[PDB]
């Protein structure tokens, strides 16, 4: 008076044909969760390394922002000290290194662009590379308690070691 | 790239007037070349006038890792320095040039910049700094004002042998500077002190004490109380019958080498948390999501685990949902763990994600309101667990893209609580029999046995203190009642030693009483014991809770004190940077270190970054490898060592597999790589101060995961102690071989040897291999150098259960001494157990080439069987230091059947005759098997 039925086939050799079937299929999905795994730690590796990039640009702008900060208190002495005295050179040598290093931020700023669209694309890798593995999950572990109830069975019914390393190879 | 390329760069500068130029330099330029090329331009650029001269500023640049650091050293080449974007500026040279200097260097030699420690807000990670770092520097400012001989005991501690005739060899010792030396007469056992006394006598111009001898070429130093016959070198020297070079130094000289500066058991309301939202959740739309959660102290529950509605499956998943738990907030102990796990499920099993939490925070506080735990994605195993109590602690890092889990622990009063303090928890806590045989029964081999032994607790206390971790294991954690009353007899429970110590710092004895009662019994630890466990005790702070930590004290204790342990901790935590799960707390103990060790941190930035060029170096011949023949790559490898920025890199380093051996130039016709799936680096060292057999190589391995191969040699080489400890000395070859860095490492070149294969393969041959290596008399040395070895490679083989053995991963050494090599299986795996393996062609050797040759073929019997005996006596350190290694998360050691290999392999259930009667069956089976295979 007690019941529990997970095996389909019925004899020895029909179960053990169907132990070998589920343990294939079994280790082909361990693979390609497997091969997935790589890509997700590839990729949060990557990504860590894109967003310290970010921080770098940020920083590397930073530096720039300070240079125009300092290049506009400190030039507003020499531009007005040498317009009374008609140094109107200096003035146009200034302001024309200062418009060279405005210009220079402006490519900066697009390379830091660029490198935000690479990070938002593959957070999306990321997230879908997530997804895939999330929906193998399931398939992966029923075939492991399959492959398992299979395996019991066949070793209740008193089948060989060399039997089931067969199957299983 | 800055690593490869030859060429020119395009670099900006920024100059302290606002001024601003951009012309090309190159990339082997180094910064002082630089700034002369500056000031030569900025010359024609305005307000020239103003600057002052060159040796007044400083270059700053934005480095790899996203921080300012101030390029002080202007010595090094633009493409060392790899700035993030070829960018200088030029500010003052004045400041604290100090604290900003090791700042910068900290952050690109642990791989990770210092701002993000900051970054975090994090008090526990602040306050870990501020009190480690202070104990650190404090630590080597007392260090340095101490004297020369206790200074070469901390930069040079004495590598000797376990531990002998008073036989008598001569040997060579010279002075520092002088082309001239004095060979002379020396017994084994005299005292380094007599020695230099004796060289000391030159002519007769005309004091030893002022002295230390030094093993020329090598940062090795032979001092103390101790004979001569006890030191490696001389030991090694004598076994092999080289003379021994060494090279009288004075204590002047060393202080040159070492002047470089630098309440809450009111609260009876049961304990409940606040669930509200999951964000980020990547699963199938169809399913829908269920919340698991429970909390832990250790590996048992503290009471049943809850669970939540099925809310269908986005991104954005609400539940607002209260989850009572059965348990009171009194009742929790100081290590409460909660732990969820975010499941997929069919309406009417998918594991998506987990995430830990400790209730009390590092300062005792029982945590209250919002937290936001962005969690890890979980992975199928055998043992398929419903939560993940024996998982990290710490936040997932990728907080941008994770998925998390926002809760909230209610407000359980108006004042916050603490866990009690000592004193409190001491005070509630004070409070030839039928029961001592039961006891004694229990103890010298459940749930009848767990109330037995707990209402006997104090007979266990004076009668069984090394059966404490079974006294903890059956008290009731979930009751603080209990909880006091154990912590009562633990703070007055007497001293055990370290094999039973090293048991108490496994995951099942989370507490921090009894992790303080463990790292207390192994003080007692000696330098040379304490690094035969080093690698272990790293991988314990993997299931630690809260940052600061005894065991994280103790380590930094012993790697001040020592500086080979200091070598060895740095590059355990180091080459581990890369995993997320331990990235900030191992970072912040290397930040600690380096603090307390500015003068090791000057020989490990040359090691980073000869490791470095090697990676890129590698990379070349992997893809030329694909591209091109081996002759032409080979070729080409070598061009790319040529470039001044490689070769000096790689060139005049201490090693990473053993600091006190230099690698001073390298051989590059010498250098090769070998074929392999990864394409290993064949890297050769040469040193002019050296002697005979001074020419060390490396191979550095890029791909693969070394950490299986170290564990293996550390076991080999602790085998090999336990051995020479009861005066079995089998010739091993427990060769370097360290982890470096994601999926890098190097390993230690054995040279004059040769693999199986190549040997039979090449022109019954293995006997004629020796013959040629060791002609006429020196024969015999090779075969009983074959046998001893032979012997224990056999059953340390056997032991660790290491299958995939043949011919080209054997090796032979020209000594005779028989190896294995590439250690990537074992305990079965490829499981099963490995039979002991007893080859023909080796039973060959052992017998002198005869067919019977019993008096010598019962000696490697012998040396088999008493090997395998004194590895069993010594069983329980085998299984307590795999027990830890558990935490490593290598794939083929990760549960309890893996230890169970062990357990069987020694015999440790079945007694001593027994396991020998077996061991025999086992060797006796394994000859007769030896026949029918070769044919
Ligand atoms: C003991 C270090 N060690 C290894 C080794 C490699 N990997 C792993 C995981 N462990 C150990 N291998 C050797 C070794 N190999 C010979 C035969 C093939 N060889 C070449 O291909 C080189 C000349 C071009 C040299 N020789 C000496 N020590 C060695």
């Amino acid at each position: 008076y007690q019941q529990d039925q997970v095996v389909k086939e019925d004899n020895i050799e029909a179960v053990g044909k169907k132990l070998h079937e589920y343990n294939t299929q079994f280790q082909e999905k361990s693979r390609e969760y497997d091969r997935l795994y790589e890509d997700y730690t590839r990729t949060s590796q990557e990504i860590q390394m894109k967003r310290t990039a970010i921080e770098a640009f940020n920083e590397t702008i930073k530096i720039f922002e300070e240079q125009c900060q300092t290049q506009e208190r400190y030039s507003k002495e020499y531009i007005e000290k040498f317009k009374r005295e008609g140094n109107e050179t200096e003035i146009q040598r200034i302001m024309h290194n200062y418009e060279k290093l405005k210009s220079r931020i402006s490519e900066i700023v697009d390379s830091r662009r660029r490198l935000e669209e690479d990070l938002k694309k593959q957070a999306a890798e990321y997230r879908e590379i997530d997804k895939r593995m999330n929906s193998i999950k399931p398939d992966l572990i029923q075939l492991r308690k399959t492959r398992d109830q299979y395996l019991m069975w066949l070793t209740q019914k008193g089948v060989r070691q060399k039997k089931l390393n067969e199957w299983l190879g | 790239w800055t690593k490869e390329e030859n060429q020119s760069v395009v670099v900006d500068f920024l100059l302290p007037t606002g001024v601003y130029l951009n012309f090309p330099v190159s990339r082997n330029a180094n910064l002082s070349t630089i700034k002369q090329l500056l000031w030569h331009r900025a010359q024609y650029e305005p307000l020239f006038h103003m600057l002052s001269g060159p040796e007044a500023y400083v270059f700053t640049c934005i480095n790899q890792t996203a921080e300012q650091q101030e390029l002080e050293d202007e010595q090094r080449r633009l493409c060392d320095v790899q700035p993030f974007l070829p960018v200088l500026r030029l500010v003052a040279r004045e400041g604290d040039r100090v604290k900003k200097l090791i700042n910068s260097q900290i952050s690109l030699l642990i791989g990770k910049g210092l701002h993000e420690f900051d970054s975090l807000c994090d008090p526990e990670v602040n306050d870990f700094r501020a009190k480690m770092c202070q104990f650190c520097e404090e630590a080597a400012a007392r260090r340095q004002q101490l004297g020369w001989e206790a200074w070469l005991q901390y930069s040079f501690p004495l590598q000797l042998e376990p531990s002998l005739p008073n036989r008598a060899l001569l040997v060579n010792v010279k002075f520092e500077g002088s082309e001239e030396s004095f060979t002379f007469q020396v017994s084994t056992k005299d005292v380094p002190l007599a020695l230099m006394a004796c060289a000391l006598r030159k002519k007769a111009r005309q004091q030893p004490e002022d002295y230390t001898l030094q093993v020329n070429g090598r940062h090795e130093y032979l001092y103390g109380s101790y004979p001569l016959c006890q030191f490696q070198y001389i030991c090694s020297c004598l076994h092999s019958g080289l003379t021994p070079h060494l090279t009288m130094v004075h204590s002047s000289s060393i202080l040159a080498m070492r002047d470089e500066q630098s309440s809450l058991w009111s609260l009876e309301q049961p304990f409940r948390i606040e669930l509200i939202q999951g964000s980020k959740v990547n699963a199938d739309e169809r399913m829908k999501l269920v919340v698991q959660a429970g909390l832990f102290h250790g590996n048992e529950m503290l009471c049943k685990t809850v669970s939540s509605s099925e809310v269908s499956v986005c991104s954005e998943p609400v539940w607002k949902q209260r989850l009572e738990f059965d348990i009171n907030i009194c009742d929790l102990p100081r290590m409460a763990r909660l732990c969820f796990a975010l499941y997929a499920v069919i309406e009417k099993d998918c594991p998506i994600a987990w995430a830990n939490l400790m209730l009390f925070d590092y300062k005792d506080q029982l945590k209250t309101g919002e937290r936001c735990l962005y969690m890890w994605p979980s992975v199928p195993d055998e043992k398929g667990e419903l939560l993940n109590p024996t998982g990290t602690v710490r936040s997932n890092p990728n907080t941008d893209s994770a998925a998390a889990l926002l809760i909230c622990l209610p407000e359980v009063a108006p004042h916050p609580v603490y866990y009690p303090a000592l004193e409190k928890i001491l005070e509630l806590g004070r409070h030839t029999e039928e029961e001592q045989l039961q006891l004694r029964e229990i103890l010298e081999r459940y749930e009848h046995e767990k109330d037995l032994v707990w209402k006997l607790r104090h007979e266990v206390q004076e009668h069984f203190p090394e059966a404490l971790a079974r006294l903890l294991l059956v008290t009731k954690w979930n009751k603080h009642e209990d909880v006091a009353q154990m912590l009562y007899l633990l703070c007055s429970w007497p001293e055990l030693p370290v094999l039973s110590a090293l048991e108490l710092l496994d995951f099942s004895f989370p507490d921090c009483h009894v992790g303080s009662f463990a790292i207390k019994s192994l003080r007692k630890l000696t330098d040379d014991e304490l690094f035969q466990y080093l690698l272990q005790l790293v991988q314990v702070l993997k299931y630690e809770s809260y940052l600061d930590c005894e065991l994280t004290k103790f380590l930094l204790d012993r790697a001040l004190a020592n500086r080979k342990i200091g070598h060895f901790l740095f590059w355990h935590l180091r080459s581990e940077m890369h995993v997320p799960s331990v990235a900030l707390r191992f970072g912040l103990i290397l930040e600690a270190y380096c603090r307390g060790s500015t003068h090791h941190m000057k020989v490990l930035m040359k090691q980073g970054e000869a490791l470095s060029k090697l990676k890129a170096l590698n990379d070349f011949v992997k893809l030329s490898s694909q591209k091109t023949p081996k002759p032409q790559t080979k070729e080409l490898m070598h061009l790319c060592m040529r470039q001044e920025a490689y070769l000096e890199a790689l060139s005049h380093l201490q090693s990473p597999l053993d600091p006190s051996t230099l690698l001073a130039e390298v051989c590059v016709e010498q250098c090769t790589f070998m074929d392999s799936k990864m394409k290993p680096l064949w890297i050769m060292y040469s040193n002019e101060e050296a002697g005979s057999g001074g020419s060390v190589g490396i191979i550095f391995k890029n791909g693969d995961d070394l950490r299986q191969d170290m564990l293996t040699l550390q076991m080999i080489q602790l085998m090999d102690v336990l051995w020479k400890q009861e005066g079995l000395d089998l010739r091993m070859t427990p060769y370097g071989c360290l982890p470096t860095g994601d999926r890098t490492g190097l390993i230690e070149v054995v040279l004059r040897s040769d693999t199986i294969a190549n040997i039979q393969l090449n022109k019954d041959a293995l006997l004629n291999w020796l013959k040629s290596k060791n002609p006429g008399e020196a024969l015999d040395r090779a075969i009983e150098e074959f046998t001893l070895s032979c012997a224990g490679y056999c059953v340390a083989t056997y032991v660790l259960g290491i299958g995939d053995r043949h011919s080209d991963n054997i090796m032979i050494r020209e000594s005779g001494q028989l190896f294995h090599i590439d250690f990537g299986h074992f305990l079965g795996n490829f499981r099963e157990r490995v039979p002991f393996i007893l080859t023909y062609d080796f039973v060959h050797v052992i017998q002198q080439g005869k067919t019977n040759n019993s008096e010598k073929f019962e000696r490697f019997r012998g040396y088999c069987e008493r090997a395998y005996t004194i590895l069993r006596r010594h069983g329980l350190l085998f299984l307590h230091l795999f027990a830890l290694m558990r935490a490593a998360g290598l794939p083929e050691l990760s549960c309890s059947k893996d230890i169970q290999y062990l357990k069987d392999s020694l015999a440790l259930g079945k007694t001593e005759e027994e396991a020998l009667k077996h061991f025999r069956v086992k060797f006796n089976e394994a000859l007769r098997e030896s026949w029918k295979t070769k044919v």
